[PDB]
């Protein structure tokens, strides 16, 4: 998921 | 050619009592090493006049200043007055791979020549090499015999390996002031530095450990735990332990995926999704970590070094005293706890560090050396670091 430069989050 | 930064890294520092020549030593240190393998050398004035950086919502006074031998890069950190020692050693805010412990020759081991000493084995500070200053004043090379031997006896008695000890018997300022006798300690000092200090783990080769922030569910592939790689590295494919909270759970890594980007496994310091298998979103949850199986064990009560904020640093205007049940932030979220101040001390003023004895409302994956915040409804107080765990 979710993030995409540095904040918490993803995906997987 | 290391602009490329090839050469191992280690982060030092010196510590000591107010006065025995710790910021001396410094710019005599990038001196004479600037003047043997070319460098940066620093005055007294820059190093001695040390920036407030924040720590853990904690102001701290601290130069940097970073020095090479042939071998290695170091960077290596001095503060002004004892309180800095205190809270960067408890919050950890500067690195310490190994310390210089700086004892003047003419004074012999002081008050906070023992408290950084304890602190430093408190915080896990893993190595000290001992610069016995100001000898330029000290011709008596019998006194100097006594002086070895009461700091030799000092680190044993906290449990560092004082016989074995590195010390040099120099004279910071005169080798600061040019005077090539001197400046030949210096190097001794620094190759001893080399010798006596082993090359520091990279986090990236520590356990894997990821403190667990969001969860959340994908429909078919499973259950997805967010954060920030804090060590190590988690690879597709392997195992991995639940900890802290609830009772232990084993999962398996069956995906890694960071900014949309599928990979095949987690780095230390990324902001990474990780998937499991067979894991619902029900039994996960913020605060526990993924963890390697078997490198971390939950726990609820410990001994530990804290360092109260004081009024200005934005803390309690107040004492503290025993009964008081704040809320201990452990990486990702608070637990509240129970107190026990040291034998006979019945309060805590703001802006002084004692030792104190936590148990937990429920446990937390905790190890020694682990840096915890502690709080009063989200306004920081203190800042701690667990130096044994208890059960
Ligand atoms: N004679 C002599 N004076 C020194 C030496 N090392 C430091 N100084 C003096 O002792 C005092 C304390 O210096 P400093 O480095 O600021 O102490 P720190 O508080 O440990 O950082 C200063 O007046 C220095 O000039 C030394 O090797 N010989
Ligand atoms: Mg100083
Ligand atoms: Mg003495």
């Amino acid at each position: 998921s979710c993030n995409c430069f540095c904040y918490p989050c993803c995906s997987c | 050619e290391k602009f490329e930064r090839t050469k191992p890294h280690v982060n030092v520092g010196t510590i000591g009592h107010v006065d025995h020549g710790k910021t001396t030593l410094t710019a005599a240190i990038t001196t004479v090493l600037a003047k043997t393998y070319g460098g940066a050398a620093r005055a007294f004035d820059q190093i001695d006049n040390a920036p407030e950086e924040k720590a853990r919502g904690i102001t701290i006074n601290t130069s940097h200043v970073e020095y090479d031998t042939p071998t290695r890069h170091y960077a290596h950190v001095d503060c002004p007055g004892h309180a800095d020692y205190v809270k960067n050693m408890i919050t950890g805010a500067a690195q310490m791979d190994g310390a210089i412990l700086v004892v003047a020759a003419t004074d012999g081991p002081m008050p906070q020549t023992r408290e950084h000493i304890l602190l430093g084995r408190q915080v896990g500070v893993p190595y000290i090499i001992v610069f016995l200053n100001k000898c330029d004043m000290v011709d008596d090379e019998e006194l100097l015999e006594l002086v070895e031997m009461e700091v030799r006896e000092l680190l044993s008695q906290y449990d560092f390996p004082g016989d074995d000890t590195p010390i040099v018997r120099g004279s910071a300022l005169k080798a600061l002031e040019g005077d090539a006798e001197w400046e030949a300690k210096i190097l001794e000092l620094a190759g001893f530095l080399d010798s006596y200090i082993p090359e520091p783990e990279r986090a990236i080769d520590k356990p894997f450990l990821l403190p667990i922030e969001d969860v959340f569910s994908i429909s078919g592939r499973g259950t997805v735990v967010t954060g920030r790689v804090e060590r190590g590295i988690i690879k597709v494919g392997e195992e991995v332990e639940i900890v802290g909270i609830k009772e232990t759970q084993k999962s398996t890594c069956t995906g890694v995926e960071m900014f949309r980007k599928l990979l095949d496994e987690g780095r230390a310091g990324e902001n990474v999704g990780v998937l499991l298998r067979g894991i619902k979103r029900e039994e996960i949850e913020r605060g526990q970590v993924l963890a390697k199986p078997g490198t971390i064990k939950p726990h609820t009560k410990f001994e530990s070094e804290v360092y109260i904020l004081s009024k200005d640093e934005g803390g309690r205007h107040t004492p503290f005293f025993k009964g008081y049940r704040p809320q201990f932030y452990f990486r990702t979220t608070d637990v509240t706890g129970t107190i026990e101040l040291p034998e006979g001390v019945e309060m805590v003023m703001p802006g002084d560090n004692i030792k104190m004895v936590v148990t937990l409302i429920h446990p937390i994956a905790m190890d020694d050396g682990l840096r915890f915040a502690i709080r009063e409804g989200g306004r920081t107080v203190g800042a701690g670091v667990v130096a044994k765990v208890l059960g």
